[PDB]
């Protein structure tokens, strides 16, 4: 619980991510996948029989696990079994109240005895996220 | 007339498929026993889902008192097989014409078991 | 349109499938790959009669 990302167990040798993700779509909310990725043991043309599945929302990964459990999940005839994953995908936030998108960010330090604050130098539009995990 | 009968419960499932039109071989653990099991089953026409609880026996014969070599009516997948090997935590492994079982469980569990022995296999999924 | 034959046929009225001619299915197992490929494993299951000729 303290991650999003899923690492389904078995997946189809024959498939690309778009599929994976279609089929996710389609049985779990619209859009609701954020990060599909497929290990290669070559470059590009020899995926693993394992893939790891970065969700949104914490309920998104519930609601995919309880369907895991019960087996409701048949993609081209094959099981897919849900296990937790080690590392994300994105280091991003669950939380869309800690990614702050377009403020100002400035620097400094107290150069007056009294309440007043020295700006060096100022930049804007920056985005800024906060990682409880990571505690960073 | 029974020797071994304890509840199993399902694990996981070699192939993990449902249309594979191949015989699927599954990993169940006993229930109290704590006794793990490998035996090939064919799900097109015995359906066996993830998390499903089933029953087992094995007796030397089906009749009642004897007549070795009517408990068709209880059960509903009995299988005849024999076991060629004992040697193991003693486990088993009976072959019901070419599909392999594998129980393994505690010395003490499986002690009424001789080699080369013809023996049933009852099961009901509940 | 699976179907290398006329042996399904739509409802419009009820937004359904509905089996019309089944004597000309020619046990062309192409409307079961087609279900089992979209993902429904048990959706139409179709088996010969023994005793009917």
């Amino acid at each position: 619980t303290n991650r999003s990302t899923v690492k389904i167990s078995n997946v189809p040798q024959t498939i690309v991510a778009d599929e994976l993700l279609r089929f996710l779509e389609l049985h779990l909310g619209e859009d609701t996948v954020f990060a599909l990725e497929i290990p290669t043991t070559r470059d590009n043309w020899k995926p693993r029989d394992f893939a790891r599945v970065q969700f949104t929302t914490l309920e998104v990964k519930s609601r995919a696990q309880l369907l895991s459990s019960q087996s409701k999940l048949l993609f081209k005839t094959h099981n897919l079994r849900l296990s937790e994953a080690y590392d994300d995908i994105i280091p991003r936030p669950v939380d869309p109240r800690k990614r702050l998108d377009d403020i100002v960010l400035t620097v400094g330090f107290p150069e007056s005895d009294e309440k007043r604050f020295c700006a060096l130098e100022k930049w804007d539009g920056v985005r800024c996220w906060i990682l409880t995990e990571k505690r960073r | 007339i029974i020797m071994f009968e304890d509840i199993f419960v399902v694990d996981k499932l070699d192939p993990d498929g449902k249309k594979f039109d191949k015989v699927t071989r599954v990993e169940a653990r006993s229930h109290n026993l704590e006794m793990f099991m490998h035996l090939d089953v064919n799900t097109e026409v015995y359906p066996l889902a993830v998390g499903d609880k089933f029953t087992l026996a094995m007796a030397p014969t089906l009749n009642l008192d004897g007549t070795p070599d009517t408990l068709a009516d209880k059960y509903e997948y009995i299988m005849h097989g024999k076991l060629y090997k004992i040697s193991e935590k003693a486990e088993l492994y009976v072959s019901f014409g070419g599909l392999l079982m594998l129980l393994q469980g505690d010395p003490a569990h499986i002690s009424h078991f001789e080699l080369d022995q013809r023996l049933f296999l009852l099961m009901r999924k509940l | 349109e699976s179907s290398p034959t006329k042996v399904f046929g739509m409802d419009p009225v009820t937004r359904q499938v509905v089996v019309v001619d089944p004597e000309a299915y020619t046990y062309d197992e192409e409307v079961i790959k087609k279900a089992e490929a979209m993902g429904k494993p048990g959706l139409i299951e179709i088996s010969p009669k023994d005793d009917s000729f």
